[PDB]
């Protein structure tokens, strides 16, 4: 002998909540700006000279 | 060179022999510069980018 067991309508389970996500592109290298060292060497010489 | 010929005039004579070591380094650091030198943005195939 057994107890009686009737189911009912079934409980809400929770929901998922999917998402699309685009990532962020990365950072660029900054290219070789450059500086005349030479010339401004050759200067203080001058000036120091005279 | 005005300057050598004012001393000159004056009768310092301190620039004969090796002590015109030092108006003809000048001179010739003076031409380094104006002659050759560098080019600004107008010449972007300096050097260091080429």
């Amino acid at each position: 002998m057994k107890r009686g067991f009737a189911r009912p309508t079934p409980e809400k389970p929770p929901v998922i909540k999917p998402e699309n996500i685009v990532l962020s592109t990365p950072l660029s290298i900054p290219p070789p700006e450059g500086k005349p060292w030479w010339l401004i060497v050759v200067g203080v010489v001058v000036v120091g000279l005279l | 060179g005005g300057m050598v010929a004012m001393v000159f005039a004056s009768g310092s004579h301190v620039f004969g022999g090796i002590g015109s070591i030092f108006p003809l380094f000048m001179m010739v650091g003076i031409m380094m510069m104006m002659f050759r030198g560098m080019g600004g943005g107008q010449q972007q195939m300096s050097r260091p980018k080429l």
